[PDB]
């Protein structure tokens, strides 16, 4: 019996309500407050230059056609009431394939205050494009954006605003980080304007700033390559009588660098420019290939100009370790400072 | 014109929310199943795909009509009007009916109320695989279906005389295994929302070992035998005898990498991994044998002479002894 | 070597259109953000406008509704239309390009920079 | 008879407002939940997720659906759910879930004479649980499943496990190829967002990895190669070809184990407990090879000092390696 | 203005029309003319033993309940009309999971003539099972079929016939070949009867004949194996005393075949028998071992019967080159014609 | 005022017949298409397809939708598109396409006082284009996109690009990781099928692959190994240790290069240009290694002729390899 009063109120609002017209059509501009709660920041894929994010996307506007009076000032209604009224057609400009979860029911809420103000939130999983500049891989950083706005209403009809100060209108859950290798340092919230072939639209933007963590690549790639190079220079200290032994060092060391280079090539995303890792492998490849050449030269002069052959080995015991030490100083100081 | 009148009369006041004989007696449902094919048996996901023409038959007093026409043969358009049992498959990871070019459904109604319902289904049933004996394993993958919301006092399933029918077995996509036979049972499962009658069908499968014999078993065995030629070659030919040993180890590692790629990853050690690992040991030990011998020439040359002669016997005897154990155990473990 | 050369500008009197243009060379800035910075004499360097790859236009709060930025991705260049110029607009206008790490309104986020172009408004 | 059953049901649906929860604008409604887990699988460290299949059931009371004169628990067709009010229960940490639909939508409705409704689904969910692989493969994960209402606050709906700690069943039958279920726990609490406070239920499992596979697959080969490296210390330094081959073989074998083992896991930044062992072992084989070169370099000038190094290496290296294992194994276990 | 005339015609045709009864129920048999236009013969997957195909599946039947009189003799109605009239429930017997395209509108058409004849086509992406036999791999030749027919109507109610002559009722577009490693040799069209437990149904068949292209295997596998066998027989020219040299050269060749043999079978589907590729490799194995066997026999006769060892080695320098050459001609001529 | 617009809109849709195209039984209706490309990505050689995202607008006049008294361009909710007549435009070479539906279905409807209707959609179509990889990676691919009406012939509907060559916008902003869009072209023509003649608009891109990193990553390692294999010819056979090391390293390294690339490139029947060079380099480095083993066996017998072989081989290999390189490049460039 108590619900009968609320049944009349709901049936009174929807009577004569045409949901095909935005509020204040041809009279003013519909203002839509917006804020986002990031429940979890999903993994970032370098192979596809995309990322995933789950949001409690909230919207709020004013519709004078839904004013009422009753026992309760707020009508916490069901998500099926949303389809009966007008709602913004907000989409994501750089979204690739987003999902609006509807398990076990459509994840939407609708609340109508007594003065017509509406609150209409939903749970989304947006996968967005994020262009990446991988010149300084794996010591690189990015700023993945997230742009959303109206699809059919120009900026003279619908304008989007943040509910609070732009810094505090996007909140990230403390435990939501699902990033394996990246590290979310912070986010920036901004607003902008776009001008398509149909008109001018208001675009709300938010950039998430990510810096990759170098820990994995030091263990997998950098340290084994350095050990292999240091292993290569061991051949210089062996006495000249163990000629067959030095042959093993030259052949196996070169072959080892092939395995590391190929295995580390899989982690390299498909690009058309030389990354920072490629320079390190290319230089380390030269040192190993230089040792084999050096051993070839000494073995060539041996038993023909033995005095000259021993002179090469004395210098090689110093030149090779010194240059590889200098190269590390130049390589790391150049990239780590950026 | 008359058929339209008959159909309209039947669906006049019909309430599809209520099962037939709701307050009288349980509904008896007779089922059939024709198996089109059995898809691949996935080792990684422990599942298999099956394609069937599921059929059901029951009675309904609300669908009785008197006319010269005996049987009404209808299309899928009438399925959403009459009451349909909510049969589901209890061990299905992902199933879906076929909808090209129309819903592949059948509905026939007799004049005494009997209803025949048929549809085509593709089911990814869940089957627990024991890959301990790979690639010499066997399985009995089941398929269980039962009513969802109706307990044993409302819906009772029952097989017919020709319950499960299978067409041409060789036409199936299943070529890694070989079909054996099928069994069908009927039991009652007690859950938190009543007791539900469950029908089951078991399919017995046996793997085909032919591929891995040519691919892996014959080459890996061949490699180990070839490594033994080093024994008969004179110990003085260091450039020759060493070259033979190095090439063998390089070749064996290549197969060990190739063989390990096709093996479905598990949390234990299959027979195939055991056989390849043992073969990789013997070829390497053949290289180790000459390496120790070359060192022993300077230190204990008298001890070195007996080392080569023992190698010609110890290696072939141990490998043959191990090989007989491997086949007897893994072909008669259980 | 990547260079950002500018043109346009000059002397204008109490408003009126004055278009300033910037052209890049040595690198394709299709995937970067090309912005515009104004540096009043001795005060500081101020953000004016920006445009990323998606043609999204950002503006400062003091030039909103007056200036207009418009890239030309084919020619790898960016323009900036000035309208209703004021005496306070007399400054040097700079051309920047970068990925906008830690925001796109911060000069520290633009690695590449232009030489500059003096713009003076008469009174 | 059946007409009376049809008449009673039609009376309930007539004048029913689906848009209003039971006791709208009054006392909060109570929903009891039971879960019967059917299978857990695809626990992947790559995606930090697990796949769960269950018979999700809800149990609340609506006074508008009360009927008298029919002493039975009507089990209506599942399509009647669209005409009734059901709770908007959602799983917070789900990534891709669906309700099976063969041969019909797996869903039941069972009204009771007092108005109680038993609504049950059959859901396959790919929930998300981040994993801490610092102690891998000796780790112990804890994957949960956050059950929460979406649109209704604690003033409207209240959750509780139906049957106490016996609400969730079927855990025992679950078999996981790599993990083993140790304990499951049930939690009921509230969560506060910017829109209000909402009820929440939490089902959590504690998974401990089966260490038996790695010991006989990775840890054992690492030890044997490391011990195989010390054999050079009992070989005369004049056999440079043999001693160098032993050292190189140990190093290359150690490298292959490191590369091959690192193609089955996500690109975590920290050093997993497995990586410490491989790095720890790689030093010993590399040092043993590096030790020989120093011996081979100097024995021409003075065999007396070089030979004593071999005898002293036969003790320092085995003692150092055993100490490392005592530190490493007792640091984690 | 004139659209009201056509609206009356459409509203009159569907007034009283019952879309649950086939045309001519209780009077005759409904004949469904059929023809297929293949726009793209999609990829063939040996591992799944399936293939993909895009078609313009055209059907045509006669319904006397749709006659009308009007200015136009043909009504090219929207595809939305097709859901309110009776249409054949044609399905594909060996179809795994077909797709009906829905972009940007349901890819269907419906045309009604003045005598009730209907045309009803659709665009599909059909995946069909194709049993294969790989005995003659890689010189095999498959015949992938395509069967379709009614589901709920037995042969006494609905019968299928080709729109034109059976040869010309299935047309393949010239640019409709997406096959990478196959050649479309032409299709064969036939019709038949399938009898099940429910009744007898009409089935229409269309076999597509495919022949594999051998270009990728002659370079990849046969040439490395042919060279290795030829390279193996050079040991007959060195000498008889160098036992270690000839043995090492002989055995290493066997290892070369083993590496080639396995590397040449990972492209094969995991069948459980021997293909024609393996037989050629099997023969090459015999030749390689034969060269080693001849050396072994020569070795034991070297000290005792040098004349016997002398004749055999000279003979084997001409015997095997002729023997292997004859085998290739017999092997190649057989399979190319077969 | 607000009620006036509702009255005007409901006036139009009352009596509107969706089943009939505008000007049914009369002149064909002209439809103009604008495409605003958003991104092109995943140009897969293995699947012979590319992924395209765009804004797809269509313009046409419907006399039934003309309204008066409201001097504004009405922009109705996108759900009104289910009640109007829209062209049945499809893409012939499309494989798997969808219209984005977050947060709502991305769709635009605009009316004009004269009846002109703008109908926009956001589509991510995975079109198909076969590629001739004979000259890979020095090849150009001409990938297209087809637009055609399905159920309407040229007597009912007519297509035309809106704005001439300016109909398609946003091509320059595309930055493919591996390709480079040289040019795009617009074509309008008719297609004759067995059921009639249909209009067609064709948009085609000509992609030229970037060889900037293929030269560095592939050809230089092949050439350097090939040249490195020649150094063994100038080394005297008394220093045979170097020759063995050079011979073994080159072939094994070359073998790894040839195998690794095949496992990381699309698989096809024809012999790609990249395979010819790897096959050529592998043969040359194999003959050099085999050349040494020939001399080593014989130099003890006839050192006069054996040492003379290397003198000529210092010419044959550099001469033949240069000639082979000259033929290859002038045949594939
Ligand atoms: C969360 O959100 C998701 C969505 O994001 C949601 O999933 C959707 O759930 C709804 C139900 O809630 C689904 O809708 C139903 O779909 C039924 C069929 O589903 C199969 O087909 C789907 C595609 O449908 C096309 O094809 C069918 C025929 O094959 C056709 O009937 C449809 O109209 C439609 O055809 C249009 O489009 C095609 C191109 O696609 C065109 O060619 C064509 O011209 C036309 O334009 C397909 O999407 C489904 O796949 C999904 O599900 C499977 C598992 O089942 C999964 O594996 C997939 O991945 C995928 O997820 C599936 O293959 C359809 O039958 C239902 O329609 C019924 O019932 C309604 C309601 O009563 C009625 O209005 C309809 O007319 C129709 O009546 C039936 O039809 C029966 C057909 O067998 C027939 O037997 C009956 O007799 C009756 O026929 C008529 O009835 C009327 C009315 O009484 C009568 O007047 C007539 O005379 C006649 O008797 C219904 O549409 C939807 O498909 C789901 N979509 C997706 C993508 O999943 C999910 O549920 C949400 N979750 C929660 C918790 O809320
Ligand atoms: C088989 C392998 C065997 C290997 C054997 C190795 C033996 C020695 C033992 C080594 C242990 C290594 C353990 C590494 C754990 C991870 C450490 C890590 O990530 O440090 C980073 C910071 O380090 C660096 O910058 C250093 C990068 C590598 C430098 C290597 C220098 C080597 C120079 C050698 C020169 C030799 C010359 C002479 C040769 C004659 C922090 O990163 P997060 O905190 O994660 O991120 C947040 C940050 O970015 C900040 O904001
Ligand atoms: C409604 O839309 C029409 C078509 O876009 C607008 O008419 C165009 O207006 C622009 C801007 O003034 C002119 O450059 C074009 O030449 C006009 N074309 C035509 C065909 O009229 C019209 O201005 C819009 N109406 C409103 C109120 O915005
Ligand atoms: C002339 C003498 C000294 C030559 C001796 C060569 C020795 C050192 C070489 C020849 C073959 C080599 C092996 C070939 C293949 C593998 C598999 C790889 O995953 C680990 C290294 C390992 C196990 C190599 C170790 C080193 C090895 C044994």
């Amino acid at each position: 019996d108590n619900t009968t009063v609320f049944t009349r109120i709901l049936d009174r609002l929807l009577d004569g309500y045409d949901n095909r017209l935005r509020p204040g059509l041809g009279e003013r501009v519909t203002e839509v407050k917006t804020d986002i709660f990031v429940t979890s920041f999903g993994p970032v894929s370098d192979h596809d230059m995309e990322y995933t994010i789950d949001v409690f996307f909230r919207q709020s506007w004013k519709d004078e056609r839904l004013k009422f009076k009753g026992p309760m000032t707020v009508l916490r209604l069901n998500n099926l009431m949303a389809s009966k009224i007008w709602t913004p057609d907000t989409f994501f400009h750089n979204g690739k394939k987003s999902v609006a979860h509807n398990m076990t029911m459509p994840n939407k809420l609708l609340r109508i205050t007594e003065d017509g103000t509406l609150l209409y939130t939903m749970r989304l999983t947006v996968r967005a494009e994020c262009p990446m500049h991988l010149e300084d891989f794996p010591m690189d950083a990015h700023a993945c954006p997230l742009k959303f706005g109206s699809y059919a209403y120009t900026r003279a009809e619908v304008v989007y605003e943040w509910t609070r100060e732009p810094a505090r209108s996007v909140v990230v859950a403390e435990d939501g980080s699902r990033l394996n290798q990246y590290d979310l340092l912070g986010q920036t919230v901004d607003s902008g304007i776009v001008q398509s072939s149909t008109g001018e639209y208001v675009v709300m933007t938010t950039h998430f700033h990510l810096k990759r963590k170098i820990g994995y690549f030091v263990i997998q790639t950098y340290l084994p390559c350095i050990m292999t190079v240091i292993l290569s220079q061991v051949s210089f200290w062996l006495n000249r009588e163990s000629v067959p032994a030095r042959t093993v060092f030259g052949v196996t060391t070169v072959l080892t660098m092939t395995t590391l280079s190929i295995s580390a090539r899989n982690s390299l995303p498909k690009v058309a420019y030389a990354t920072a890792m490629d320079w390190f492998i290319a230089v380390c490849y030269a040192f190993v290939f230089s040792a084999l050449i050096e051993f070839a030269t000494v073995n060539y002069f041996t038993k023909s100009q033995p005095a000259r052959a021993a002179k090469i080995d004395r210098l090689s015991r110093i030149a090779f370790p010194l240059l590889f030490g200098i190269f590390n100083l130049v390589y790391w100081a150049t990239y780590l400072n950026r | 014109g008359d058929v339209t009148v008959i159909l309209n009369n039947l669906l006049e006041g019909y309430d599809n929310k209520l099962r037939p004989d709701i307050g009288v007696k349980p509904t008896l449902i007779h089922t059939d199943m024709y198996v089109n094919s059995i898809g691949p048996v996935n080792a990684i996901n422990m599942e298999y795909t099956i394609d069937i023409f599921f059929a059901q038959t029951w009675y309904d007093r609300r669908l009785k009509f008197n006319s010269t026409i005996k049987v009404l043969r209808l299309n899928s358009n009438m399925v959403g009007k009459i009451w349909i049992p909510d049969t589901f498959f209890r061990n299905s990871k992902k199933a879906d009916a076929h909808w090209i070019t129309t819903p592949n459904r059948m509905l026939r109604i007799w004049n005494d109320g009997r209803v025949l319902y048929t549809l085509r289904l593709t089911i990814d049933a869940e089957c627990q695989l024991q890959l301990h004996n790979f690639p010499m394993d066997e399985h009995s993958c089941p398929l269980e279906f039962s009513s969802y919301g109706y307990p044993r006092e409302e819906i009772v399933y029952q097989w017919k005389r020709s319950s499960v029918e299978v067409g041409d077995t060789r036409s199936w996509r299943l070529y890694q295994f070989s079909f054996v036979g099928l069994r069908n049972t009927t039991e009652v499962v007690k859950t938190t929302s009543g007791d539900y009658v469950v029908m089951s069908v078991y399919f017995d499968l046996s793997r085909r070992m032919g591929y891995f014999t040519i691919q892996t078993y014959i080459p890996c065995t061949l490699i180990v035998v070839l490594s033994w030629v080093s024994f008969w070659i004179n110990k003085d030919a260091v450039p020759a005898r060493t070259s033979l040993g190095i090439t063998t180890v390089l070749t064996m590692t290549t197969l060990s990498t190739i063989a390990r790629k096709s093996l479905p990853k598990v949390s234990y050690v299959t027979a195939m991994d055991l056989f390849v690992s043992v073969c990789f040991i013997f070829v390497f030990s053949a290289l180790v044998e000459y390496g120790t011998l070359h060192y022993f020439v300077s230190s204990q040359p008298a001890r070195a002479a007996k080392m080569d002669s023992y190698a010609r016997i110890f290696f072939p005897t141990a490998f043959c002894l191990f090989n007989l154990v491997y086949w007897v155990s893994y072909l008669y473990l259980g | 070597q990547v260079q950002l050369q500018e043109s346009g500008g000059g002397l204008v009197q109490a408003g009126g259109s004055l278009r300033v243009s910037c052209a890049a060379s040595g690198r394709t800035f299709t995937t970067y953000i090309m912005a515009w910075f104004r540096q009043a004499p001795g005060k500081e360097r101020e953000f004016l406008a920006a445009m990323d790859q998606g043609r999204i236009q950002y503006y400062g709060d003091s030039v909103r509704g007056r200036f207009t930025i418009s890239r030309d991705y084919a020619k790898n260049s960016v323009d900036l239309q000035l309208d209703g110029l004021r005496p306070e607009d007399t400054a040097v206008y700079y051309c920047a390009a970068g990925a906008g790490f830690w925001g796109l309104r911060t000069a520290s986020s633009y690695h590449y920079w232009g030489q500059g172009t003096q713009v003076t408004v008469s009174s | 008879n059946m007409s009376f059953v049809k008449e009673t049901v039609d009376k309930l649906l007539k004048g029913y407002d689906i848009r209003l929860r039971p006791d709208f604008g009054g006392p909060p409604v109570c929903v009891g939940m039971n879960i019967d887990i059917a299978s857990i699988d695809m626990v992947s460290e790559v995606n930090m997720d697990y796949t769960l299949t269950m018979y999700f059931q809800q149990y609340w009371r609506d006074k508008r659906l009360a009927y008298s004169g029919i002493p039975l628990n009507l089990t209506l067709d599942n399509r009647v759910a669209d005409q009734l009010w059901v709770p908007d229960t959602y799983f917070l940490n789900d990534k891709k879930s669906f309700v099976h639909g063969v041969t019909v939508k797996n869903r039941m409705i069972r009204l009771h004479p007092d108005g109680t409704v038993l609504y049950g689904l059959r859901i396959t969910t790919t929930a998300a649980c981040m994993m801490d692989l610092r102690r891998y493969p000796l780790d112990e994960q804890n994957c949960t499943l956050e059950i929460e209402s979406y649109g209704y606050t604690t003033d409207d709906i209240e959750f509780y496990w139906r049957g106490g700690d016996k609400a969730v069943t079927g855990v025992e039958r679950i078999e996981l190829p790599q993990f083993s279920i140790v304990e499951h726990r049930l939690v009921s609490r509230n969560v506060v967002f910017a829109t209000g406070a909402y009820p929440r239920l939490s089902l959590s499992f504690r998974l401990k990895r089966n260490i038996g596979y790695f010991i006989l697959q990775t840890y054992m080969p690492s030890i044997l190669i490391t011990i195989l490296s010390w054999v050079s210390f009992w070989i005369n330094y004049d056999a440079s070809a043999a001693r160098v081959a032993l050292g190189i073989t140990t190093v290359l074998t150690m490298t292959t184990i490191n590369t091959h083992l690192r193609e089955t896991l996500p690109k975590i930044p920290y050093v997993k407990a497995i990586d410490m062992y491989l790095m720890g072992c790689f030093v010993f084989v590399f040092l043993a090879l590096l030790e020989y070169a120093f011996v081979n370099y100097i024995f021409f000038s003075q065999p007396a000092r070089a030979a004593a190094i071999d005898r002293w290496s036969r003790i320092v290296f085995p003692f150092t390696f055993s100490l490392f294992n005592l530190v490493y194994w007792l640091y984690y276990v």
